[PDB]
């Protein structure tokens, strides 16, 4: 899993989570 | 498992996560 | 697991996490 | 597990972490 | 595992773990 | 294990661990 | 392990950690 | 195992450790 | 194991430690 | 086993540590 959180801000985010099973 | 606070300008984060290797 | 927090800033961050199993 | 703390200009971290080697 | 802190910093950091298993 | 506290100009750091060899 | 901490400072550092096991 | 503690203009470290030699 | 700490200085150091086992 | 403590200006150390010879 991820969280984000962004108040004054430009994001830029990427994340991938590939499990086994 | 990836936690982002951001509060500002221009956040890159990339988060690859993977089992199996 | 990766975990950023950034406050007055621009963060680049390339963070990649591989696992057996 | 990585733990990046940014308050600053241009912050760039690498992380690269594998088991199996 | 890796952590990096920068208050007042530009930071260029690249930080490997590789493991047995 | 890699603990890095910046707080300057140009903090350049290197660092790669690897076990089996 | 390594740990770098530098205040009003520009730094090169390069640390490598090779293990047997 | 390194520790390196800067406060200064161009600190320049290269650690390199091994074992199995 | 190196340890430097540097205050108002340049420093240019290199510390190679390779270890039977 | 090195400890460097520099305070000034153009601090040059090598060390070379090596056993099985």
């Amino acid at each position: 899993g991820i969280v984000e959180q962004c108040c004054t801000s430009i994001c830029s985010l990427y994340q991938l989570e590939n499990y086994c099973n | 498992f990836v936690n982002q606070h951001l509060c500002g300008s221009h956040l890159v984060e990339a988060l690859y996560l993977v089992c199996g290797e």
